[PDB]
């Protein structure tokens, strides 16, 4: 006679809890940085076919 | 005490700035696909 | 319970009471750099657009 | 203690030349487009 089952959450309503388990003072950073690294990425890609790079001698 | 080690209150107002930072971000971002597409049409 | 608002570029600075730059300052001067050295690749490869352009 | 640990000062006076470098960044680096597009104009 005993369990216990967590609440099914409802999003975005739970959304912030997630700070309680990311400390942003150690990952706000991190995060900021690899949404560099993905935009640097994708802009390599659309870069290189030149119709898309506003160079183009 | 959680996991992150932050309060209810420091999640919550750390929350705000975060989706408010991040919305103008992804505004800002979904303007320049408009550009590009004006400038550079794709698809 | 509690629910709060923000109002930047004013509340901008509250950063710093997330982001501890004595540990954190140069890592994200070092990520300019990776940024900027990975633009100048991207044109200084173009060979019009360099000093020495052969 | 803040999850930063620094004081609303810390947090206040470090913003103050972190605003102050960036903007004579963001200045000079807006100054070499102007020059390159001299140099060598893209779009
Ligand atoms: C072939 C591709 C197209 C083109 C299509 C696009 C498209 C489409 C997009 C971009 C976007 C961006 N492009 Mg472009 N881009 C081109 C060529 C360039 C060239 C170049 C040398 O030729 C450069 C330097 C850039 C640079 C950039 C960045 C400014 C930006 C991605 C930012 C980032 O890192 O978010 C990484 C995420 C982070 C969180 C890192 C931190 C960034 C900042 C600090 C976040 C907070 C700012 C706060 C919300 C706002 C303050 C600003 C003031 C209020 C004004 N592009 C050509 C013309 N580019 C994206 C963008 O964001 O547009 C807005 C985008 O959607
Ligand atoms: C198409 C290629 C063009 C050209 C177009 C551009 C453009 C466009 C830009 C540059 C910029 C820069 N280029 Mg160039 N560049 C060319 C060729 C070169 C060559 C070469 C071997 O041929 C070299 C060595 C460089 C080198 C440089 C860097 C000095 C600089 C990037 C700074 C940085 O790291 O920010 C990373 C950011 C950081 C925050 C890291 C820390 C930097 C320092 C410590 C900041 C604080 C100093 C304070 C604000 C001012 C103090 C200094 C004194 C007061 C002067 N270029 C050719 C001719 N180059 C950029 C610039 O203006 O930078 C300002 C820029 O916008
Ligand atoms: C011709 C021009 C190119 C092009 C060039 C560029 C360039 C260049 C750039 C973009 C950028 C973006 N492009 Mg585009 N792009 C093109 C066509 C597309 C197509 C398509 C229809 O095929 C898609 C899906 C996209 C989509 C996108 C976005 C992923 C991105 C903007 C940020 C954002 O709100 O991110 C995603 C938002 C979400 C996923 C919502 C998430 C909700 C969550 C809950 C937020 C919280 C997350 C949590 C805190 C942290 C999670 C963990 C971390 C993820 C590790 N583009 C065309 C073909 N695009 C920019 C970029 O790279 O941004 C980073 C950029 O610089
Ligand atoms: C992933 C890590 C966390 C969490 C952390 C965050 C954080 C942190 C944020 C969000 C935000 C978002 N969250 Mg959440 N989120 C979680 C899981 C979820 C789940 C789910 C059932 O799993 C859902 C449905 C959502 C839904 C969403 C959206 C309400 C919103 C993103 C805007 C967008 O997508 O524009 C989609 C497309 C467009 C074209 C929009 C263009 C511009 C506008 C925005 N999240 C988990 C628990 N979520 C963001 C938010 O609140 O934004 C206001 C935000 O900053
Ligand atoms: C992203 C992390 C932090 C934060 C920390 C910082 C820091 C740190 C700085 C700023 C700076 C600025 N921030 Mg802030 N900022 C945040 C969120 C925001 C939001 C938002 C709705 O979320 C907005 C609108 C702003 C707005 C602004 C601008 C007023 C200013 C950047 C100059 C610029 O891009 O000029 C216009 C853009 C151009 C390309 C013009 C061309 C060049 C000329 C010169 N910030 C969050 C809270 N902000 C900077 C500042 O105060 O400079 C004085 C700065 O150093
Ligand atoms: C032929 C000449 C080339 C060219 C050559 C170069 C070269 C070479 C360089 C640049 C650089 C830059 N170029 Mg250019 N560039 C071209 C055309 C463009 C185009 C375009 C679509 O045509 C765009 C949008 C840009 C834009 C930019 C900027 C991203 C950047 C200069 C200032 C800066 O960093 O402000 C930054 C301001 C913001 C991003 C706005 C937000 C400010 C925030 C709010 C401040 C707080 C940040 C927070 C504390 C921490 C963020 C954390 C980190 C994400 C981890 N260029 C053409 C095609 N350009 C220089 C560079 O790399 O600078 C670093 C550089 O070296
Ligand atoms: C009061 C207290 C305590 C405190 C205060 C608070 C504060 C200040 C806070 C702060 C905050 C902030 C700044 C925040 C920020 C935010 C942001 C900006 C965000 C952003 C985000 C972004 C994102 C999420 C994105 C993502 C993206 C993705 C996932 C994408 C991907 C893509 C792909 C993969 C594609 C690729 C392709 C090719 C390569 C081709
Ligand atoms: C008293 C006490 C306590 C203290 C004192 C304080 C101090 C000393 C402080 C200091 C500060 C400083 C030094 C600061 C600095 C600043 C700076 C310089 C900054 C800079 C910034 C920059 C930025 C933000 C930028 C950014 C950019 C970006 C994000 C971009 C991106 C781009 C892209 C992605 C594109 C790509 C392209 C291709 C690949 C082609
Ligand atoms: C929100 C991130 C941008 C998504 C790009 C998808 C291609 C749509 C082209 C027009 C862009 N948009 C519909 C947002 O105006
Ligand atoms: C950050 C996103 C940049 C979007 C690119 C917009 C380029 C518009 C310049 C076009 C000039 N013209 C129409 C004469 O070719
Ligand atoms: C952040 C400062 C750099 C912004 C680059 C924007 C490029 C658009 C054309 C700029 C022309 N110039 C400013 C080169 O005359």
């Amino acid at each position: 006679m005993s369990e216990y089952r967590p609440s099914r959450p409802s999003n975005p309503r739970d959304d912030w809890k997630l700070w309680l388990v990311v400390n942003p003072g150690t990952w706000l950073i991190p995060l900021l940085i690899t949404f560099l690294a993905t935009a640097l990425i994708v802009h390599s890609f659309v870069f290189t076919h030149e119709a898309y790079n506003p160079l183009t001698y | 005490n959680s996991i992150s080690g932050l309060t209810e209150e420091q999640a919550k107002e750390f929350h705000e700035q975060f989706k408010v930072v991040f919305t103008t971000f992804v505004v800002l971002a979904a303007a320049a696909h408009f550009l590009v597409f004006l400038w550079r049409p794709w698809f």
